[PDB]
């Protein structure tokens, strides 16, 4: 498999969206370029909460989910399983077995303007807590009182809240660019792979060989045996390779 | 429209990846047995606006063999799935003109396919009238590849092509085995063909029922009868059911399968399965053992 | 979309008291940060008080010290400014404005002049003998 | 031999944020259960949090729950604190300390008073400038 | 291939005090796994 996925263009966007409709990118059938550590989507925080991230290279990757959000600085550590909050539970919950790398830039020079930015919209009121990895887009006025919310009035609160940033605001209210590379498995769907090192072939010598999981010892010689294009292995009487 | 015919030497496959030459090999596998009955299902309600009921529901136990003799491309696709409702996902092997989309998706409703009223000879064109579903639920694995049904042209009369196929679900793993061979006016041509695979898929969903898809707007050169059971008819859709049998396969030195015999059809089939040969010399050969099975079982305990 | 309505005012005498109320219809208080700004005739607009999104953390100006109390009620979604010991130079028109986030005093940023998103019409408070 | 130096502190404002870091000059992390202690002036030293030797088991106190968090990185060999929602009476001298083995909430034994073996110099943290 | 017996008993009363008994050192860094019935005593710095 000789294919390369350009990771670098995926992670940065021209304009980041709101909480309501982000973008989810799935990556497969490509060489695992996770040496983009420290200079792209994994960087400064380097908070790979995955269970043994180096041993995840052995558990050969079947899907990669890449995401890029922008969240305020008061709740950077809120992206972890088991934590509560209105901006945590009613926006994005994580399952208890999250395996991946979730890393946050101090985005103060590109997500803040002198006139103020109003392109990031959040919720603080919802009917109930949602299932993890789910999104709601529909904008409806919730019923937060005895009065029926059929009109725009008191006890009927809009759920949309647009955060505001400038370079003059202090740390904690500044926007942070949080990028997620998550490598989990749904029910271990062992479908596609990548890491597969191959030594150079050697002929006419007594060597050990391993071809597609078949191990053995002997001498490999070119010959006039012909295979129809389905068949891969060869075998004879008494069932020896 | 359920006439039965016997299948002569059809349904012999390549069970594995390995190359063999000039050997005689015994395989215990799901095969279609020799001289077994197969079901002909017809399709004649072309002009009527009601549903034809010509695509029944078949209970898909341990693999299905399918065959067709049609010059045109009326046969396009197959539906698999236990319930075919919104509860579970369903598999489609739908074919367009030059590509195949295989989708494992949940579908709430399967009402009816599209049905025309007019004649195919008047309007011999099919332009965007294939709509079966309206809602797609949470689903993955929308695989896209080359067409299964290679449009091999048939001209000059009495040259109609044969499409042989078997579908197999083993441990969440779906295998399509197929080959296209040109034949003559025999419905089941007496002869042998080493019958190749095409594709393998990881699915992970058990399949109980399946169903076939036709361009059911208009159909021609289709005869049928109202009689059911042991009768005869002309349908050009052949369905057989596999069984776990043991076979003796003959591998050619060139590398292909050239003949196969059963080991449970005939007594001399048992002799040539025990002797590992296709030619049996004159004599007496002991093949197996007989014993009388008990008719029923009794239990007797004291007072 | 979202409107802010002010109430109160009248003819107060020096030594008296008055209470302004600012009611938001659409947006939610105790998640928004609201403040009061005033404008005298012949002058330029200057803030009075502010309260942030988190709890009831109050902020105040230099000439506002000790006389003016700010309180927010989340039941009626209305913020209250209580005026005590009004002097003769306090005749102005008062505006309430809301700005999402804990906007007032976030690092190197005070609530100087007006950059708030949501506005109102204003109520005139005059004081004289 | 083993010293536990602290970096951070200074002048902040209420509602702000600040970062604490304790880099162990001697024995590594992920083998010793470390903790943090603070001292209000005129008051006794009381701990705020721990993290265990194994995995990321995390504890807090009642008056600081939810607002403050702890995390560590073994490559830099340090432990990190993120101060969120700073209020008035948190003004304290913060210490970092360690003890071998999982000692914070170990059986019927919580991290009560001062039982750790290593001590640090400490940094000052003040609020409401 | 061990032919012998293992004997163990709880000692919380001569090997533990309130400030912590630190006379028992348990080495956790070594270049390679030990041979059977073998000790290393030498104190040299282990860089990871």
């Amino acid at each position: 498999v000789t294919n390369l996925c350009p990771f670098h263009e995926v992670f940065n966007a021209t304009r980041f969206a709101s909480v309501y409709a982000w973008n989810r990118t799935r990556i497969s059938n490509c060489v695992a370029d996770y040496s983009v550590l420290y200079n792209f989507a994994p960087f400064f925080a380097f908070k790979c909460y995955g269970v043994s991230p180096t041993k995840l290279n052995d558990l050969c990757f079947t899907n990669v989910y890449a995401d890029s959000f922008v969240i305020k600085g008061n709740e950077v550590s809120q992206i972890a399983p088991g934590q509560t909050g209105n901006i945590a539970d009613y926006n994005y919950k994580l399952p208890d077995d999250f395996t991946g790398c979730v890393i946050a830039w101090n985005s103060n020079k590109l997500d803040s303007k002198h006139s103020g930015n109003y392109d990031y919209w959040y919720r603080s009121f919802r009917k109930s807590k949602l299932k993890p990895f789910e999104r709601d887009i529909s904008t409806e006025i919730y019923q937060a009182g005895n009065k029926p919310c059929k009109g725009k009035g008191p006890n009927c609160y809009f759920p949309l809240q647009s955060y505001g940033f400038r370079p003059t605001y202090g740390v904690g209210h500044q926007p942070y660019r949080v990028v997620v590379l998550s490598f989990e498995l749904l029910h271990a769907p062992a479908t596609v792979c990548g890491p597969k090192k191959s030594t150079n072939l050697v002929k006419n010598k007594c060597v050990n060989f391993n071809f597609n999981g078949l191990t053995g010892t002997g001498v490999l010689t070119k010959s006039n045996k012909k295979f129809l294009p389905f068949q891969q292995f060869g075998r004879d009487i008494v069932d020896t390779t | 429209t359920q006439s039965y015919t016997n299948s002569f030497t059809r349904g012999v496959y390549y069970p594995d990846k390995v190359f063999r030459s000039s050997v005689l090999h015994l395989t215990q596998d799901l095969f279609l047995p020799f001289f077994s009955n197969v079901t002909w299902f017809h399709a004649i309600s072309g002009t009527n606006g009601t549903k034809r009921f010509d695509n029944p529901v078949l209970p898909f136990n341990d693999g299905v063999y399918f065959a067709s003799t049609e010059k045109s491309n009326i046969i396009r696709g197959w539906i698999f799935g236990t319930t075919l409702d919104s509860k579970t996902q369903s598999l489609l092997i739908v074919n367009n003109a030059t590509n195949v989309f295989i989708k494992v998706c949940e579908f709430q409703f399967c009402n009816d396919p599209f049905l025309d009223v007019y004649h195919k000879n008047n309007k011999s064109w099919m332009e965007s009238e294939s709509g079966v579903y309206s809602s797609a639920n949470n689903c993955t694995f929308e695989y896209v590849s080359q067409p299964f049904l290679m449009d091999l042209e048939g001209k000059q009369g009495n040259f109609k092509n044969l499409r042989e196929f078997v579908f197999k679900n083993i441990d969440g793993y779906f295998k399509i085995y197929s080959k296209h061979t040109p034949i003559i006016g025999r419905d089941f041509p007496q002869g042998f063909s080493a019958l190749e695979p095409l594709v393998d898929l990881p699915i992970g969903i058990n399949i109980t029922r399946f169903q076939t898809l036709l361009a059911l707007n208009r159909s021609y050169l289709t005869p049928g009868d109202s009689s059911s059971g042991w009768t005869a008819g002309a349908a050009d859709y052949y369905v057989g059911y596999l069984q776990p049998r043991t076979f003796l396969l003959k591998y050619n030195e060139n590398g292909t399968i050239t003949d196969a015999v059963d080991c449970a059809l005939d007594p001399l089939s048992e002799t040539k399965c025990t002797l590992k040969s296709f030619t049996v010399e004159k004599g007496i050969y002991q093949t197996s053992n007989f014993r009388v099975q008990p008719t029923e079982s009794i239990v007797r305990f004291p007072n | 979309q979202v409107q802010l309505q002010e109430s109160g005012g009248g003819l107060v005498q020096p030594g008296g008291s008055l209470r302004l109320s600012c009611t938001a219809s659409g947006i939610a208080l105790h998640t928004h940060a609201t403040g009061w700004f005033r404008q005298a005739p012949g002058k330029e607009r200057e803030g009075v008080s502010c309260i942030s999104s988190g709890d009831g953390t109050t902020y105040y100006e230099d000439s506002v010290e000790g006389r003016f109390t700010i309180s927010r009620d989340n039941a009626k979604n209305t913020v209250y400014l209580q005026m005590n010991s009004l002097k003769l130079e306090d005749t102005a028109v008062y505006y309430c404005a809301a700005d999402p986030g804990a906007v007032c005093h976030s690092g190197s940023y005070y609530y100087t002049d007006d950059d708030f998103y949501y506005r109102g019409q204003g109520t005139q408070v005059t004081v004289s003998s």
